[PDB]
């Protein structure tokens, strides 16, 4: 045979953009945390493998409610873990003398940036048996089991340009493809249905067997 | 400070089939505008039936009347509607507004029939 | 489709500075746009600004109809429009008008409107 | 003489754009099945030869029922056959992190993709003489007769972007260019007008003749 | 001297684009017969030689009856001769299997295609002194003398894309230029202005003479 | 040192868009004649030296008279001296089957054209001791003094597309650039204001001081 | 180890394009003269070094006070120290026959330039122990102390192009990166908050110390 095995590769499955976010607003900014496991169909193929180390295609879509394009300046800004937040639409952090920014107008063709891997370890992980801090470990502090710091990005927040209230609604929908692509540790893949963004906690009550069940054995 | 006028100022009508309308907006931006309210005297409003000036008019009605139309000519104008009897002798008038699509500040003048 | 409603329509002193409400149908909350009206007497109709808080279109703003044009509170869900009102001049009809789809975004049902009478 | 020939091979008599479908929106969203054979005039052309093998470039012209533009953005999905259909204006399957999709404003040029040769088989083809499956064929199994399962390339849905109800309405119209052909097996052209998609069944009241019949054999 | 004689040859002479058509939509389609010969100042050039032979790059100028430019859809098609025609603005023959097509926007930029030398003969002629077909010629039959049947290229249909009807009007405005031309026997320039389109009949009560009169001889 | 003379050139000096013109239409089509003295920043640049040859980068920029941009469709038409000129808003002369012509909406980009040195002498010349004509100079025959035949480059006509009248105004801005200038003889340079385009009369009046005076010679 | 030191050098650190004016046109034209030390993230970064030198790239953002986007034609116009100002709307100046300028709609992309390093001196200098002129130095003086010379570059001009009066507000965002940076002497960083333009001067009833204060010295 000549089958060929180069569309089944690792590089080839992963590099397809798939929706990680929908950011609204109904003061015309928003400080939106990265946390991008909270759509479950690109969640399922990044959860099959254990440590993943690769760079990024990301893509902001932006359009009213009802996807109607009106001519409108926006202002996307990059928010690493430390620097200082926005407040307000016109704070000082919107100055961008260190912070990567883009300026794109609602009308225009989607903007495209290509982030490189940025994280203390040497890929990342989205699983971590551990707790990120020592000391005692009560019962009221189990909101960090497997929250790992190597994988918090800092935020990414959006604003209307202007000193003024503009009269529009925004809801920006961000793409990421996933380029140079190397992982490890594969594992089972996921069953029951999602419930939260930091955690794998399912429904105790409604377990989803695997395989649709039939009648009888013969 | 920025208007417009529907001049007809009496539609007169004996009870019958044919009548028309023109609004006439003179606003600063002029790609995006719609329009027409109904205000009925006794009781509540329809209205919500946009002719776009320059392209597509109507996201019109699809219920209640359907009669309402649309316009041409590159200059600002919205026209005709159907023959209804005395039932709908309301006081019809242009909507206009700042920035884009919704409902602003603008819609000035009336017409009686 | 069914009838938005409103409060009913009553009066206010001259330096009060008292909301108004105009209760739902009962369908859908805060995902529709706003539009509040403001007409004196001599059937002049000119039109205060919209969604949320997103009311201060061209020049008004001003004359204490639609100052403090507010958002939402929820609990009647179509409740906005705070002013100041003035001595004796506030002396209207308002409207309110919000979208319930099929009638996109410009007007679905009114309420017969509230008279808010400064007369004092 | 130096006439050539160029222009009458089969690579320069396929590659031009015709019509396949027309896609309306009077909740904004539309599951249209792929069947491409549902316009006569590339439908004429593509049944001449048995067997087709080729690659292809769709193009999608977008505007509202009169022809009028006006800014809406759109999103197109391409579903191969067994991905999860979308049932809603947003649905969990319209985040495509496995299948193509295009988002292109109604405002912008049409959009333009490429597909490759997708079928099972070695080519494509327009006739079958038989059953996809096996059992008994009784009376009320017959619309499977010339239905080959290799030829089913998925669906294709479009909608709007937003979560809330646009109020426009939409005519997509889909043109299909033709390269890299290869064919064969030539057939006798169609020469009754068609009347469904999947089978060649004509009017039988109205036998149109293929020559315009004339009076006399001695006088033209 | 030094003075060239470039910019005065037969190619530079004719790659100029002239206007050949005004089409105007005042049911949303037309049918527009070709004949390039019906303005006179493209015209006078062409019949200055018998014989021409050239590619040629034709330009669509589209617009409203003033200038104002809406967006609207458009579709042009070249109909060969033979071909069959569009009879409504949703026809069978707008499916284009077979024939070339444009669609392209009013707002656009003007579209562009360039035409081959697409006759049967060597070469087009603006003079054909003789009869097309054989039989009879009585008096009823004097309109096709000097109809030769090796220039009729056909006709070219627009529209207004959609299935409904659009309340725009449209003027379109072609233009031509000349490439790769190759002409012969040029003739006497013509003095008298033009009438019709398809013979060269002049207003035999103004005799315009060419040389503008004087009073005197000396 | 090694300071550069690099940018102190002749050919640096000119190469800055001036503006030239501006073309108002308040039967919408207006017959600009060519005369590019009318502005006094480029002409007091270019009357330093007497003959220069040069080509030139001719820019439109064209908007309504308060910078508004509206969709109107305009055509500019260079008209050589000796062709025949437009007369309403469709002439026979629109036809441009010879004339060289620009079609380009407001709200584009401005259009730009490279035009080549047209004149029949070896350079141009902004300066001219002598009548065009022979025969009697008497009082009435002195519009003529100082107007050489060879710098008049024919009229530039612009107009309104459609055959219908438009409802917008047009203001029109016309900038030059200046390439591959070479220059001779160069002149003193002008003090007095300018007055007309034609000559260089100056008010007699108000002589205007090149410097600006002081009090006494001992101290400034 | 194999740590990069590459993206902690000088050129890396400094190429980000910062804000530095925000020019508000509430006759439709203003003259903001140049100071880019107006706003506290960039002007910490520069004033780390004594003297620097660089070219720069800048970038104008120009939209309505809400963000909105009109079609509206406008003209930046760079002035040099000496240059004639513009006084109207419409005045001599800005015919452009020698000072550089951008035409640019809103609706357009913002527009770029390059601009070299254009000081007298070797190097730009955020501190200037001395006065620029001589002669007497009494109270009333003062406003000239750490005021160079070398560092004024003239100022910058924007206008609405059209000789009427526009409806429309402008915003103005300006933006510069830095490229081809060479610095010279580190001085310690400013941790007082920042007053005027043109004074390191600083409010002396509230000295913000460095460090967050803390208990005790034996616990954290
Ligand atoms: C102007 C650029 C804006 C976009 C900035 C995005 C850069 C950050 C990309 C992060 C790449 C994945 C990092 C980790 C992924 C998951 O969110 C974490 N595991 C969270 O638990
Ligand atoms: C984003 C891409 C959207 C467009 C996706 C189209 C890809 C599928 C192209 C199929 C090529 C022809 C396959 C068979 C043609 C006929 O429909 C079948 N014979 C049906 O009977
Ligand atoms: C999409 C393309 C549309 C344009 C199609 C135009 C192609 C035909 C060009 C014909 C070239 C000249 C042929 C003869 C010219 C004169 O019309 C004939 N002599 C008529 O008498
Ligand atoms: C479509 C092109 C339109 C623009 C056509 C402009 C071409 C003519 C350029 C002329 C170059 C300078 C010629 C002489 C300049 C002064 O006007 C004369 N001295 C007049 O006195
Ligand atoms: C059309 C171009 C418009 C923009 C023109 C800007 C060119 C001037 C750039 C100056 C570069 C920095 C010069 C000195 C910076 C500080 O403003 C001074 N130290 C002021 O104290």
């Amino acid at each position: 045979n000549h089958h060929s095995t180069q569309e089944t590769a690792i590089g080839n499955f992963f590099s397809r953009a798939g929706l990680v976010s929908i950011i609204t607003m109904p003061d015309g900014y928003v400080n939106w945390d990265i946390d991008l496991m909270g759509y479950a169909q690109l969640r399922r193929k990044c959860e099959l493998f254990t440590y993943m180390r690769f760079d990024a295609e990301f893509t902001f879509v932006v359009a009213k409610p009802n996807g109607v394009l009106v001519p409108q300046l926006l202002q996307y800004m990059y928010v690493p873990p430390g620097a200082p937040k926005p407040t307000s639409r016109d704070s000082f952090a919107w100055q961008t003398a260190t912070n990567p920014s883009v300026f794109v107008k609602m009308t225009d063709p989607p903007a495209q940036v290509s982030v490189p891997f940025m994280s203390p370890a040497s890929a990342y992980q989205w699983f971590y048996d551990g707790y990120p801090t020592f000391g005692e470990h009560l019962q009221a502090n189990d909101l960090d089991y497997g929250q790992c710091p190597n994988n918090m990005m800092g935020t990414f927040s959006i604003r209307t340009v202007g000193t003024e209230k503009s009269p529009h609604s925004i809801t920006l929908r961000v793409y990421m493809r996933i380029k140079h692509v190397r992982a490890w540790i594969p594992r089972p893949l996921r069953n029951q249905p999602y419930l939260f963004k930091t955690n794998p906690n399912y429904k105790g009550n409604d377990i989803k067997c695997t395989s649709t069940s039939r009648d009888k054995i013969t | 400070d920025i208007v417009m006028s529907q001049s007809p100022s009496s539609l007169a009508v004996s009870v019958g089939e044919k009548v028309t309308m023109s609004c006439k907006s003179s606003q600063s931006l002029l790609y995006s505008n719609n329009q027409k309210n109904y205000l009925a005297w006794y009781q509540q409003k329809p209205g919500q039936s946009p002719q776009l000036l320059i392209y597509w008019a109507s996201t019109r009605e699809s219920g209640v009347p359907d009669r309402f139309t649309g316009s041409e000519s590159g200059t600002d104008f919205t026209l005709t509607i159907s023959s209804v009897k005395a039932e709908d002798l309301a006081v019809f008038y242009c909507q206009q507004y700042y920035n884009y699509p919704w409902t602003f500040g603008g819609g000035t003048k009336l017409e009686i029939k | 489709e069914v009838q938005l409603q409103q409060s009913g329509p009553e009066l206010v002193k001259p330096g009060a500075s008292v909301k108004m409400s105009c209760k739902a149908s009962g369908y859908t909350f805060t995902d529709y746009y706003m539009k509040w009206v403001k007409q004196s007497h001599g059937k002049s109709l000119e039109w205060i600004g919209d969604i949320n808080p997103y009311n201060g279109d061209s020049f008004n703003n001003q004359k204490f109809k639609g100052k403090a044009t507010l958002t939402v509170d929820t609990s009647s869900s179509t409740a906005y429009m705070q002013l100041n009102s003035l001595t004796s001049e506030d002396s209207a009809v308002y409207y309110c008008a919000i979208p319930y789809d099929y009638d996109e975004g410009w007007f679905a049902y009114w309420g017969q409107g509230t008279l808010v009478t400064v007369s004092a």
